[PDB]
């Protein structure tokens, strides 16, 4: 199950996606 | 002589009462974002006193959805592969917000075909794979992705 945090996730997205 | 040890490197550790695995999925939220992102630990290791894990993402219908021709299945996921930006991202430890069960219905032969138990509790199930460079869909598993083989990226080995 999910469970938001404080700190953030570090992610890129390819072109156009996101 | 003396001995230094390098890297330090993990297969396991316990965040907020849940027991992650190397190769397991999980929720990780961006600050601002509504939904999560979810994404395979590939890789778990201290750097400088700092816990990190790289992520291997995985791909939301809506994330891709300016790249996709057809429809998807309504718990569908698709695992990114192929080089190039968006592959994969190393996050702090911390980050992570939760174990995501995803399975694999691959024909692939290193892809053990699930149980009919392990349908019934997916999150989400894949079978195609996002090449990040051509933002394509295909049902070919490469060889590897991220350096890693690619028959450690689907279902477990035992059920």
């Amino acid at each position: 199950p999910p469970k938001r945090r404080a700190i953030s996730a570090i992610r890129k997205f390819p072109r156009d996606c996101g | 002589g003396g001995i230094k040890m390098d890297t330090q490197f993990y297969d396991s550790f316990t965040f907020d009462n849940v027991k992650y695995s190397l190769y397991d999925n999980v929720y990780l939220f961006k600050s601002g974002e509504s939904e999560p992102y979810i994404g395979k630990i590939i890789k778990i290791w201290q750097q400088n006193q700092a816990k990190k894990v790289k992520i291997l993402w995985f791909f939301l219908p809506d994330e891709i959805r300016k790249h996709l021709s057809g429809p998807v299945m309504e718990k569908e996921i698709f695992l990114a592969c192929g080089e190039g930006v968006g592959l994969a991202d190393i996050n702090p430890l911390e980050a992570i917000g939760g174990k995501c069960t995803v399975l694999c219905i691959s024909k692939d032969e290193r892809n053990r075909q699930p149980s009919p138990r392990e349908l019934a509790m997916a999150d989400y199930i894949f079978y195609r794979f996002f090449d990040v460079n051509s933002c394509t869909l295909s049902e070919q598993l490469p060889e590897k992705i991220a350096g890693v083989e690619g028959n450690l990226l689907l279902n477990s080995k035992v059920e």
